[PDB]
């Protein structure tokens, strides 16, 4: 009966946080705020495996699956690492935390 | 199983538009034939699936104004 | 394509009548040698008596094949409808947009021709 | 028992729609006509049956209104 | 003995509503024939068949306003 | 003779509205058929018949109000 | 199942003729044995004068059933169709759905193999 | 493949309209016959699918005034 | 190629305006039946064909009122 | 060929009026039949023809008035 209620702050820093659209590939349902890449065969959108080094492009924005032809995505702001839904394949930290370098996403 | 569903939906219509809607078959005894349907309630069933299904938008809201 | 303003119109209602009646005709053996068409399959019942009692109650199976795919069928080769087998005995000529196969079963009786 | 009949419905309903609503089959000595409905009585059954059946929402009540 | 009256009056609305309700039916020297009932007539009835039985209700009193 | 007359009309009704009501018969050389009834008018009978016998309360006189 | 989108129509169409008219009959001796099938009977005459006057009037009963239950029926075995008895002496070949069975009356005469 | 459709659309309208839509053929028990149409819903239907496809501009937006 | 088009359907109005504009035709065993088309729409077609193609001036607009 | 098309036209209009608008004509083993068209609009169609051709005055400018 202890009720906790935590307050939501997805981003964790003052830069703006745009959105893209494009055509994705989910072949999971894929919650929203999770990490993906840009397929390598067919140039779909998937979830990020979490052991491709680099390859990961954005963070979803908004809940998806198979079903959804297009899907939109954070493309630019800086997140924090905690409410980042990880592959579990991805196992230190430390390339959980450099994924994003070179992209207008970054973590904290 | 959305998106054949329209694609059958579609190509029925455009064969009934041009000339390929099939009513009545038949072969010296072995004849059959099926119901026709209306154009004006063929169009809104297309448009109510492919709405339904998740392509891309075709319509928008009301419309804005301004001087 | 021909100078019929019917025949074209034949030939649509043939394709449509194979569509929605009959079923899929695998042939084996012969110039074709493996091959699928569409065609209406029947088998009308008849009978002989012969002497005093020889009732030999057989069928007749037709296929109702366009000729196009069936040019230079010849006789002596067989045919399979799916699981069965049969043997061409006798074309009809065209009609205008397809002709008549009629069947037999089992096995072309040999040659006898030289 | 909702869910089989809901999707008989609606297959029907695509079935009648495109091209194969048979009224009539007639092999030789044996003809029968099955009767025949509109669309619209089709589509209010189909909607109210998926309604009472345990569903997904269809139907929103009215729609307020703010400044 | 109106449970298997209901039962079979859905039925006959679920048929008649799909394909499956035939209106004629002719043998070599034997046909036969119904006549046909409207669809919102069969729905009248079926409401009226459910009411009158004793099972659970389908339908409550006018509604209030409040504040 | 009435109770049983209400039984038949009701009978009637039910099978007419279902499937039942035979329009015509073709034997061989045997053609027969029945002019059909519309399912309002035989409502209304049925309801005259069944008030005007010896049945129980179905009607009701008007209703009154009251604060 | 049928690959002609007309042969479910018309098992349709003789399953809702058998349930519409006819009757059910259970199946004597044969490799069925005990079991029940529904069919619709029908009996025309048939008049043979022989002689100068022969005449042998009879009837010459029919049933029509579909085609799924009347395997391996052969031709010795018997039947009872409601509580008069017959026997099938011949087969029909299938018409898409269904085949017409002939009975005659009483018992099989005899079998003469071999 | 918009403008194939198109061209085959205009085609059976300029058909319809001069003489030889064909509405029944039949040879020696060998009948058929496609459902007809209306020269209305035809002409709309064209339009729309030239909207839809890439076509030049046959319409425009109103019209303003001026003294 | 729209002036031959003009042509053709300007011969088929006169024909059916005439007496030539055949429906059915029927030979001991083929027989051909063509939609029917009428003439209020044959002529808008022809007005719309005749104005878009590289007809001549047929056509003036609204009209001046002086003293 | 506007002469010789009004002719034409104009017999037909007479005879259809008279007794010989043919129907259809039927020989043993080939029957085909012609549409058939109203009068009204054949007349119309006749005076318009007329006066796109360069026969004689048929009309005049409204009318005048004068105490």
């Amino acid at each position: 009966s202890k009720e906790t209620f935590t307050h939501y702050q997805p981003q964790g820093n003052s830069d703006p946080a745009h959105t893209a659209t494009a055509p994705g590939g989910l072949s999971a349902k894929a919650p929203a705020m999770t990490p993906l890449m840009l397929d390598t065969s067919s140039r779909k959108l998937v979830a990020w495996d979490g052991t491709t080094d680099g390859a990961a492009v954005g963070i979803l924005a908004v809940a998806a699956d198979q079903t959804s032809t297009t899907l939109t995505f954070y493309k630019s702001g800086t997140f924090r690492y905690e409410d980042v839904l990880w592959p579990e394949a991805a196992s230190d930290e430390t390339k959980k935390r450099t994924a994003f370098a070179g992209t207008a996403i970054s973590i904290v | 199983t959305r998106q054949e569903e329209l694609a059958a939906a579609r190509a029925a219509l455009h064969d009934l538009m041009t000339g390929k809607r099939v009513a009545t078959v038949q072969k010296d005894g072995r004849r059959v034939e099926f119901t026709a349907t209306s154009v004006s309630d063929l169009k809104k069933y297309i448009a109510e699936l492919e709405v339904q299904t998740g392509m891309t938008q075709r319509r928008r809201g009301p419309a804005g104004f301004y001087v | 394509d021909f100078d019929n303003l019917f025949d074209a119109a034949i030939a649509r209602a043939d394709e449509t009548i194979r569509g929605y009646m009959g079923t899929s005709a695998t042939i084996t053996s012969g110039e074709q040698s493996g091959a699928v068409i569409r065609g209406v399959f029947d088998d009308p019942e008849n009978i002989s008596y012969a002497g005093q009692g020889v009732r030999v109650e057989g069928s007749s199976p037709s296929l109702f094949v366009r000729t196009d795919e069936v040019r230079q069928l010849r006789r002596g080769d067989t045919l399979t409808i799916g699981e069965e087998n049969f043997w061409v005995d006798r074309v009809s000529p065209d009609d205008g947009g397809s002709c008549h196969l009629w069947l037999g079963r089992g096995v072309p009786p040999a040659v006898n021709r030289r």
